Formats: C-alpha cells, sequence, structure tokens
C-alpha cells in the first residue's frame, strides 16, 4: 500500500471522525415537523418560540435543541416528500380555531377547519408516521371565544349538541380531531390551546416530545 | 438416581433451545440491535455458557454422587460454575441500570452513540466483575478433597456471594421500583393505559423469577452459618437447579414478551 | 491566494536550538499534509519531515530522526519545526510545502517561499543522467530521471514528480504522478517513460521556464529528490 | 364558446396521435427478441459496502472515470467516494439537510446537490485551496429540486416540484431556458449520451423529452397510471425507461413515439426509486421499495437477477460509464457496490 | 382568461408533436436489439470480467 494510498486512508480515518462527531449531534437535537395552513396561526407559534422552501428555526428551551421544519411553503404534492421526514420526533400540527366558519380561498366550498382536517387525517394515518406522535396546537383562542357567541359551531357541524360556549365546544373540536386518529396503541396525539404567553407554548413541546422520547426507549427496552 | 437424571437432561435443551434463537434473531433484524438488546444477548450468551460449559458437568455429577475427575478439572469447573452465573446475575442489574437510564434520564439512552458506548462499557464491567469473583477459586483457594470435590471453605463463599448476588440484587430491586415509581406516577397523571398496564406486569414478572429462582439458595447459605445448624444436603441440590431453571425462563422473561420479537419466532418457526 | 511564509534562523551556533514557524494564510490548513524539505546551496532538495492531516501519523527522514520534531497547530494555522543539535551538515534553505491526498489529488502543488537557516564552523536513489544542458528557447528538450526501485505500484500509478525551481524563486509543482499537470502550468510541459527510466518532454522553452528541474519519487519514505538539471538560456 | 371549443380540439389530436402510434405497432419487442438467447442469471455479488452514513441516501451518481462517486444523504453530508480502495474523497457539511439529488459533473471538476430547500447549490471539488466551496447557490425554483443532472461545467438541467424543469446557466446563475409542460411535480431526469435530449417524467404519468436548444417539449409519453419517480436512458441515447409506483417499468422508444415493453411481476406491487442501464443496455437495473434490486432483462422483461442485500429500501442506483460496476444506495446508510463474478 | 391561455397552449404543442415522422417499431426493435449485440462483449455486467481486468476484487 503506497504512501498516497496510506495517507488517502488516513484522510478518510480524519473524515470518519468528524462525520461521526456531526451524527452524534445531529442525533442530541430533537427535529419535530411544521404542518399548518400558513394563515392559521402557524407563523405566530414560530416567532414566538424563536424569541421559500423549507424554513429551520433552532431554539434552545431547557438543556436540549430543538430543530422545527416549516414545510408549508412548498405546493407541491406531500406523497413525494414526505417519506423524507420519517424518522422524526414529534409533528407540531397548528390548527386556528377561528377556521370553522370562514371559508376556504381557493374553492370556497369545504370550510378551512375542514381542509385542516383532511390534512390531519392525510399525515396521521400516513404510512411513514404510523409510530410518531402528533402534537396538536389550537391557536386562535383568544379570537374563538369572541367569534363564538357571534357565530356558533352549528354552521361548521350538522351534528353537534349546541351548547355554544367555549368551555365545551373547544373540547369538542378537540374530540373531532382525536377522532379522526385511526391508530391509538402506537401514536398519541398532544392537545394544547395556544397563548400569547412564550413560555407555556415551549414548554408543552418541551413535555410532549420528552414524554414521545420515554415511549420510544421504553419500546427499545422491552417493558411495553 | 436414573429418573431424577432424565428429567434434568430436559432442562438442558431447553436453555439452549431458547438462548440460540434470540442471540441469531438480533444480528438477523437491525430492528432489534438497539441498545437494551445487546446487553440481553450477553445474559443469553452467559446462559448459553452455563448450559454448555456448567450444565453437563452438573448433571453428571449428580448420578455418580462423587468427584471422579482430577482435581484440577474440579477447580476450572468451580471458577466456570460462579463465573457464569455471576456474569449471568450481574447482566439483569446492568438491564436495570440501561432501562432505569432510558427512563430517569431520556437523553443519554435517546443518542445512539453515546448508548453504544454504554453497552461496551456495562458488558465489560460484568464479565471481568465475574473473573474477578471466580480468580481466587482458579488458583486453589477451594479446599476440597480429592475424592469428593465441593466448596468447602465458608470465609470465602461468604464475602463472594455479597459481591456476586447481594450487592446487585439490592440495585436491582431498588432500580425496578425506581422505575415503577415513576410509572405509577405517569400513570396517575394521565389518568387525571394499556402500555402502562403492561409495563406493571413486567416488572413484576422480571423481579419475581428472579426471586423464585435466585435467591432459595443464597439465603440458605448465609441462614447455615448464622444458626450453627445442620441442613440436609438435597437443600442445596434443590435450590441449585431451581436456580438455573432462570436461564431456561430468561428468553421468556425479556425477549418473548415484547412485540417486535414475537415476529421473530413466527420466522424461526 | 494561498501563501506560506516561514520565519525563524540565520545565526545559530553549532549545536544550538531553533525553531522554524509556518504561517499559513489563505487555504484549510487542517485538511493538508504539511512537508518540510530542505535544500542546501547549490545542491539538491532533501526531504525532512512530513505530518499528515489530524497529526495521526509521522514520518522523518533518517539523517534527521530523533533530532528534529515537526508540529502543527490547526486553530493558528501555523506549523512549527522545532530543530535541535544543529551540525554543520544543516545548513540549507527550509521550504513550507502543504500536500493534499485523494484521487486525483495534487500533492506539492504549493511551497513556501524559504528561510535560509545558516551554522558556523537503504531508500530509492534518485539519480539523474545529466547535470546542466544549454539549450536555447523554442526547442523540445528532454530531462531524463533514472529511479533505482521501480515506481510503479500494484494501484497502477508511478509516483514520480516534476518540479521546476526558478534561480532566486521557490520550487513548484508542474507534473504530479508522471502524467498529469497541476494548476497553473501550461501544456507545453508532458512527462512520459515507463517503470523506471522516467523522462520529462518539453514542447517549447520560454523566459519563465528557465531553471532547475527535480525528479522526487513518493512510493515509499523517504521522499528522495534527484540532483537537479540545470538549464541555462 | 371557446373554453369547450379548444377542449374538443385537444381530446381530437390526442385521439389522433394514438391512432398513429397503434398504425405503426405491427411488432412488439416481445416478438423480435424470441430468436436470441436468453440472458442467464446474472449474479452479482457485492464487492464493496461503502458507510460512514448515518442517515438515509437519497441520491448518487457515478464520475466519468467510473472510480469516484458522489452521494447525498439526510444528515447533511454530501460524501465523495472511492469505490476501489472505499475511504472518503470528500465529505461537504450541506446548508441543507434534505438533499433529494446529486450528481457528478463529466470532468470532475463540480458536484450539484438541491433538495427540499429549492437552491441547487454548486460544490466546486478541485479548488485551490483544502475545503469545498460553494460556486453558485442557484435560485428561483418554487418547488423541491428532484433532480441536477450535469450537460458540462457550465450549464446544468434541474427538475423541480414546481412543475417546470430549468437550463441552468452556472456562470451567471441564472435560468436561461425554463421548460414548462408538466401538470404534476417533476421527478426524474436523464441526459441523452449526445446532451441535445433530455426526458424528465412527473407525476402526472407522463414523460416529456425536451429539447436544450429550442427549449420545447418535442415529444410526450403516456401509459402509466401512477407517478414517475426515475428515468435513464439506453445508451443509444432513443428509448429511456420509466420507474412507477405501480410496479411496472416501461421502454417508451423515441423514434417509434411509444412503449416497447412492460416490466411487471405479480409478486412485487411496490414503487420503483430508481431506474439504470448497463453499458450494452441488455440488463436494466431498477431499483424497487421491497428493499431490494430486480436486474431485468431489457429485451426479454425477464428478472435475470435480484440484487438483496440491503435491508432498507434502495433509493438511488447508478451504473458506470465503462458498464463495470452498479452502485446502489438504500435507506439504511450503506451503499453497496454490487458486481458480477465470472 | 387563465383557462383559455392554458388551453391554446396545450392544443398548439400537441399538433407540434403529432407533425412528428415516427418509424415502425420492428425497425427500431432491431436497431435498439443491434446495439445490444454489437457492445454485448464491452458490457461487463452482460459478460462478467475475469477477476485480474476487474478493477473490483474481494
Ligand atoms: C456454596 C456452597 C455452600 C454449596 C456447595 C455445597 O455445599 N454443596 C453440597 C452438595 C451440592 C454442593 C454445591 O451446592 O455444589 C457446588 N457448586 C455450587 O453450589 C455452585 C456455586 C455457587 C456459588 C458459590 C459461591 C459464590 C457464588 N456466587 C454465585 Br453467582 C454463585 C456462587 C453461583 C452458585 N452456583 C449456582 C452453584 C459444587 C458442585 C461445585 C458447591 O460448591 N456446593
Amino acid at each position: 500500500l503506497s504512501a498516497e494510498d496510506k495517507a488517502a486512508v488516513e484522510r478518510s480515518k480524519m473524515i470518519d471522525r468528524n462525520l461521526r462527531e456531526d451524527g452524534e449531534k445531529a442525533a442530541r437535537e430533537v427535529k419535530l415537523l411544521l404542518l399548518g395552513a400558513g394563515e392559521s396561526g402557524k407563523n405566530t407559534i414560530v416567532k414566538q418560540m424563536k424569541i421559500t422552501g423549507i424554513v429551520e428555526t433552532h431554539f434552545t428551551f431547557k438543556d436540549l435543541h430543538f430543530k422545527m421544519f416549516d414545510v408549508g411553503a412548498q405546493r407541491s404534492e406531500r406523497k413525494k416528500w414526505i417519506h423524507c421526514f420519517e424518522g422524526v420526533t414529534a409533528i407540531i400540527f397548528c390548527v386556528a380555531l377561528s377556521d370553522y366558519d370562514l371559508v376556504l380561498a381557493e374553492d370556497e366550498e369545504m370550510n378551512r377547519m375542514h381542509a385542516s382536517m383532511k390534512l390531519f387525517d392525510s399525515i396521521c394515518n400516513n404510512k411513514w408516521f404510523t409510530d410518531t406522535s402528533i402534537i396538536l396546537f389550537l391557536n386562535k383562542k383568544d379570537l374563538f371565544e369572541e367569534k363564538i357567541k357571534k357565530s356558533p359551531l352549528t354552521i361548521c357541524y350538522p351534528e353537534y349538541a349546541g351548547s355554544n360556549t367555549y368551555e365545551e365546544a373547544a373540547a369538542y373540536i378537540q374530540c373531532q380531531f382525536e377522532d379522526l386518529n385511526k391508530r391509538k396503541d402506537t401514536k398519541e396525539i398532544y392537545t394544547h390551546f395556544t397563548c400569547s404567553t412564550d413560555t407555556k407554548n415551549v414548554q408543552f413541546v418541551f413535555d410532549a416530545v420528552t414524554d414521545v422520547i420515554i415511549k420510544n426507549n421504553l419500546k427499545d427496552c422491552g417493558l411495553f | 438416581y436414573n429418573y431424577y437424571a432424565t428429567l434434568l437432561t430436559l432442562l438442558i435443551a431447553v436453555i439452549v433451545f431458547g438462548n440460540v434463537l434470540v442471540c441469531m434473531a438480533v444480528s438477523r433484524e437491525k430492528a432489534l440491535q438497539t441498545t437494551t438488546n445487546y446487553l440481553i444477548v450477553s445474559l443469553a450468551v452467559a446462559d448459553l455458557l452455563v448450559a454448555t460449559l456448567v450444565m453437563p458437568w452438573v448433571v453428571y455429577l449428580e448420578v455418580v454422587g462423587e468427584w471422579k475427575f482430577s482435581r484440577i478439572h474440579c477447580d476450572i469447573f468451580v471458577t466456570l460454575d460462579v463465573m457464569m452465573c455471576t456474569a449471568s446475575i450481574l447482566n439483569l442489574c446492568a438491564i436495570s441500570i440501561d432501562r432505569y437510564t432510558a427512563v430517569a434520564m431520556p437523553m443519554l439512552y435517546n443518542t445512539r452513540y453515546s448508548s453504544k458506548r454504554r453497552v461496551t462499557v456495562m458488558i465489560s464491567i460484568v464479565w471481568v466483575l465475574s473473573f474477578t469473583i471466580s480468580c481466587p477459586l482458579l488458583f486453589g483457594l477451594n479446599n476440597a478433597d480429592q475424592n469428593e470435590c465441593i466448596i468447602a471453605n465458608p470465609a470465602f463463599v461468604v464475602y463472594s456471594s455479597i459481591v456476586s448476588f447481594y450487592v446487585p440484587f439490592i440495585v436491582t430491586l431498588l432500580v425496578y421500583i425506581k422505575i415503577y415509581i415513576v410509572l405509577r406516577r405517569r400513570r396517575k397523571r394521565v389518568n387525571t393505559q394499556q402500555k402502562e398496564k403492561k409495563a406493571t406486569q413486567m416488572l413484576a414478572i422480571v423481579l419475581g423469577v428472579f426471586i423464585i429462582c435466585w435467591l432459595p439458595f443464597f439465603i440458605t447459605h448465609i441462614l447455615n452459618i448464622h444458626c450453627d445448624c445442620n441442613i440436609p444436603p438435597v437443600l442445596y441440590s434443590a435450590f441449585t437447579w431451581l436456580g438455573y431453571v432462570n436461564s431456561a425462563v430468561n428468553p421468556i422473561i425479556y425477549t418473548t414478551f415484547n412485540i417486535e420479537f414475537r415476529k421473530a419466532f413466527l420466522k424461526i418457526l | 491566494d494561498v501563501q506560506l511564509v516561514e520565519s525563524g534562523g540565520g545565526l545559530v551556533q553549532p549545536g544550538g536550538s531553533r525553531k522554524l514557524s509556518c504561517s499559513a494564510s489563505g487555504f484549510a490548513f487542517s485538511s493538508f499534509g504539511m512537508h518540510w524539505v530542505r535544500q542546501a546551496p547549490e545542491k539538491g532538495l532533501e526531504w525532512v519531515a512530513y505530518i499528515s492531516s489530524g497529526s495521526g501519523t509521522i514520518y522523518y527522514a533518517d539523517t534527521v530522526k530523533g533530532r528534529f520534531t515537526i508540529s502543527r497547530d490547526d486553530p493558528k494555522n501555523t506549523l512549527f519545526l522545532q530543530m535541535t543539535s544543529l551540525r554543520s551538515e544543516d545548513t540549507a534553505m527550509y521550504y513550507c510545502v502543504r500536500s493534499i491526498y485523494y484521487y486525483g489529488s495534487s500533492p506539492f502543488d504549493f511551497w513556501g517561499q524559504g528561510t535560509t537557516l545558516t551554522v558556523s564552523s537503504s531508500d530509492i536513489v534518485m539519480t539523474q543522467a545529466t547535470s546542466s544542458v544549454p539549450v536555447t528557447p523554442g526547442e523540445s528538450v528532454s530531462i531524463s530521471c533514472r529511479s533505482s526501485k521501480s515506481l510503479l505500484h500494484s494501484n497502477g500509478n508511478t509516483y514520480l514528480y516534476w518540479f521546476l525551481q526558478r534561480p532566486g524563486q521557490s520550487p513548484q509543482l508542474l507534473i504530479y504522478r508522471m502524467s498529469n499537470l497541476a494548476s497553473g502550468v501550461p501544456d507545453r510541459f508532458s512527462g512520459s517513460g515507463s517503470g523506471t527510466a522516467f523522462t520529462l518532454t518539453i514542447s517549447r522553452l520560454e523566459a519563465e521556464d528557465v531553471g532547475v528541474y527535480y525528479c522526487m519519487q513518493h512510493l515509499e519514505y523517504p521522499l528522495t529528490f534527484g540532483a537537479g538539471t540545470k538549464l541555462e538560456l | 364558446s371557446e373554453l369547450d371549443q379548444l377542449r374538443q380540439e385537444a381530446e381530437q389530436l390526442k385521439n389522433q396521435i394514438r391512432d398513429a402510434r397503434k398504425a405503426c405497432a405491427d411488432a412488439t419487442l416481445s416478438q423480435i427478441t424470441n430468436n436470441i438467447d436468453p440472458v442467464g442469471r446474472i449474479q452479482m455479488r457485492t464487492r464493496r459496502t461503502l458507510r460512514g452514513h448515518l442517515a438515509k441516501i437519497y441520491a448518487m451518481h457515478w464520475g466519468t472515470d467510473s472510480r469516484l462517486l458522489v452521494s447525498a444523504s439526510q444528515d447533511g453530508k454530501l460524501i465523495i467516494w472511492d469505490s476501489y480502495t472505499t475511504n472518503k474523497v470528500h465529505a461537504i457539511p450541506l446548508r441543507s439537510s434534505w438533499v433529494m439529488t446529486c450528481a457528478y459533473a463529466p470532468s470532475g471538476n463540480y458536484v450539484a446537490c438541491g433538495g427540499l430547500d429549492n437552491i441547487c447549490s454548486i460544490y466546486n471539488l478541485k479548488t485551490r485551496e483544502g475545503n469545498v466551496r460553494v460556486s453558485r447557490e442557484l435560485a428561483g425554483h418554487t418547488g423541491y429540486l428532484s433532480c441536477c443532472r450535469f450537460l458540462d461545467d457550465n450549464q446544468i438541467v434541474t427538475s423541480s416540484g414546481d412543475t417546470t424543469c430549468a437550463l441552468w446557466d452556472i456562470e451567471t446563475g441564472q435560468q436561461t431556458t425554463t421548460f414548462t409542460g408538466h401538470t404534476g411535480d417533476v421527478m426524474s431526469l436523464s441526459l441523452a449520451p449526445d446532451t441535445r435530449l433530455f426526458v424528465s417524467g412527473a407525476c402526472d404519468a407522463s414523460a416529456k423529452l425536451w429539447d436544450v436548444r429550442e427549449g420545447m417539449c418535442r415529444q410526450t409519453f403516456t401509459g402509466h397510471e401512477s407517478d414517475i419517480n426515475a428515468i435513464c436512458f439506453f445508451p443509444n441515447g432513443n428509448a429511456f425507461a420509466t420507474g412507477s409506483d405501480d410496479a411496472t417499468c416501461r421502454l417508451f422508444d423515441l423514434r417509434a413515439d411509444q412503449e416497447l415493453m412492460t416490466y411487471s411481476h405479480d409478486n412485487i406491487i411496490c414503487g420503483i426509486t430508481s431506474v439504470s442501464f448497463s453499458k450494452s443496455g441488455r440488463l436494466l437495473l431498477a431499483g424497487y421499495d421491497d428493499f431490494n434490486c430486480n436486474v431485468w432483462d431489457a429485451l426479454k422483461a425477464d428478472r435475470a437477477g435480484v440484487l438483496a442485500g440491503h435491508d432498507n429500501r434502495v433509493s438511488c442506483l447508478g451504473v458506470t460509464d465503462d458498464g463495470m460496476a452498479v452502485a446502489t444506495g438504500s435507506w439504511d446508510s450503506f451503499l453497496k457496490i454490487w458486481n458480477g463474478s465470472s | 382568461t387563465a383557462s383559455i391561455a392554458q388551453a391554446r397552449k396545450l392544443v398548439e404543442q400537441l399538433k407540434m408533436e403529432a407533425n412528428i415522422d415516427r418509424i415502425k417499431v420492428s425497425k427500431a426493435a432491431a436497431d435498439l436489439m443491434a446495439y445490444c449485440e454489437a457492445h454485448a462483449k464491452e458490457d461487463p455486467l452482460l459478460t462478467p470480467v475475469p477477476a485480474s481486468e476487474n478493477p473490483f476484487r474481494e
């Protein structure tokens, strides 16, 4: 083995060392997906937590690196790039509560809330995310309380009891997204009501991600 | 007793059958190559060493009732028997620490590179400490006669038993309790269920089998010295076999109950 | 662009300790494998030491073994040669050389300006047929170089390197691995040969082609330069 | 008055061009290849197992010298390999970790890679410094880039998710020609050997060949019922081979202007991540995402061999210019190199 | 007027492709088969090269 060849192997060993170290850093940071309509309060979470194509936001809360991918800018078909995101810890899924009466811009036959549920049904029941838990945020809590009194939730749902108060309707909206989940043993939905406080939103993500990691660890260990 | 020998022969097959399948399954499937499973392989390999290097010699001794082999051969047999059994017990403490790491400090266990380093450290410590404990026996501190070769020095066994069995058992019992405390607390928080129920079942089964099998034999040795009272020989023999039975039961308790491993069993069958 | 400037030396008593510092700027210093080459006044080049990338494998020459130590600091981008127990033979010009190693790479491509350290008072023997040939610009000149050992390795390429050193200038790579051309050399230079007796053919000489031509082997350490062919216009 | 008037003339032309294809379809390729000898079992062993990746491998391209190969991975690292000696030549830290494609230049100087970031970053390998820097960050696409093939050191054709292919100028850093013909997300690219034409299949189940000189859709091929993921040319440049999610590879011909063969088996229902050809073109290497690669016979549609050494699904496989070895890269982070044994 | 503009381009594009002259499959199949036969010996994957000539050795 010549001197040029031996030094080339020595270079590869140096490449191997740096590539293994970068992979160790990549394992430590927690990837989490972000799906939203784009006008449904997804932007509000990204600016609060931080304080075309993919948008990457890096934030650290408590001894942990969070990597977030904002993939709502791409208008292409999801089927041919969602398989990249198979290995991911969670899926933050932003849905505004104010979208129940507002009609969708492109076709206006279907409501915005129904369109978000169609997006939720695709991502949740996807074959790539059979084990990846989803974190669901209800963004426009403040606006929803004012709007519900003016306009009831009956316009969105043919079948609904008609309570027309925040405490029970919001819980029903939470129930509707959870019911769309077909697999309940492998993946669990973590619903949250987004508030203006910056710490509270990041705290729920840290709690949920830690909970999801323990589930992955216990499954690998075999106590499950 | 020839009839008593026949049932013991069957046990040898059971230990080999379970342990060989689990070791082969881990190598074939990348899903079974995770951090905790590597320590389970260590236990399965240790059980095979009990099944092959230790078990026929124990069976043979029961039939003849007297040590007919050379004096040097018995010292090797005593050294292997103590080391491989200690390796099995210490592996369970290693699994305990590994499982506790996952729950208490999830960040360390999640990262693949750090977890791989832990497995190398854990397997090294378990096998070397078992060798260290059995190292004085190899030199010749077994004070047996040439006719019948049994461990006859009481002083050495007391110190050895504490490190081999008692100290990990205190750790193993405490660790699984601590794991159960977090799982019980987590269950209450979620309620304020199927995964938690199975997890509660697994913790009781793991500690239970270890207490049923290994614990009787070691209790007798301490009890005999303190009481200064005679005990029948059969009791030592019976409890020794019971401790060996756990090696047969070790793949079933750890590997079989997990859902992913069940697919590997179907492929073999 | 890239620049290697090494300083330190010029007045050392024999037996003293002089530390040579090579300051590297303008390139990724951590990737390259550094070489120290020494050139005595009006004599051929000799290889002193090599450190790989990352300080993994450090090779020394037989004459400088045990007396000289080569060190590199990667954040400050500085190459240090500590020279101890100097002799009368150690009066030479030390060049800081950077080399990269991969498939298709051009090692020994960039060369330091050089510092003069003067003092007060087995392997592949690379020989060349002639020492100085008077030639005119515009005609084809063939400089030969005969190796003692066959430079052809089992992988396929023969590791002979041609270096041009102008009067009062630093050497430069112009042909690496006997067939390929470096970055910046014109296509008038062409290396040929087979097995042992390698040769270099210039198509057309110019004013910037005058100098001394060396032929370093690189099959195995120590690296051996031949006694170079001086060219006079 | 005009919307439906042109919708009926469009369906008439479509009907008028399928009758021409049928009329010139007296024989199939299943009839002109019965008299020739079969290929036999092509048992290719795993010569090398390029490892060092810690994440999924999306694309890999070969070199002109048939030795170096470039790999695109999920971990944000573009690694140039040495297939013979198995040692890393380079490993570029990428700005985006979602690199869907990568090519190696025909001269060996540059390497391009784009992904979900929608920019095909062209890295200069043979540079004066040590590290491999960014020559240009080609920007202007709206969707994800699925291929970035090189015509030469100055021109790069790129396929994107915004239903447009674009012929980029590397020097100026701007599109010189934009190929807007598809209604679905474009997934493949394949340059012809004479570098004048290129076909690219999209998610509208259609492969269109564009000329680079004029810039318009020369021909349009149909027949698939699902999305076309990977196309490569037969080494003439007269036929390409598509790969769809219906477990069917078709052999469209450019002069015959229709399909020749249908490479589909009953037991496979999975997608076709990558298609490739040998130097002669007899073996059609197709990479299925049921964890292995089937060595199809191009002339006879017979599964000559199976490359079954990958644990996870093979994504990109390429064959060298001299045709020596086929390197298949799967999502288990191993670039196994396969070669026949005598 | 977006639908009308798209329709005009699609109709015009189809007319262009229709004018392209296309040969028979039998002639086209024979030419593709001819390339395979001509370069059958050169191909290492079709006919496996010996290990000495093979750059990839175990
Ligand atoms: C320890 C003494 C008190 C028991 C003694 C004895 O009194 N025997 C009477 C008949 C059977 C025989 C014995 O049990 O059978 C013998 N072997 C054993 O009892 C083996 C010795 C053991 C042991 C001794 C000291 C420290 C230890 N740490 C660990 Br973990 C073990 C261990 C495992 C345990 N294995 C399971 C049994 C002979 C066949 C070698 C023996 O030594 N026996």
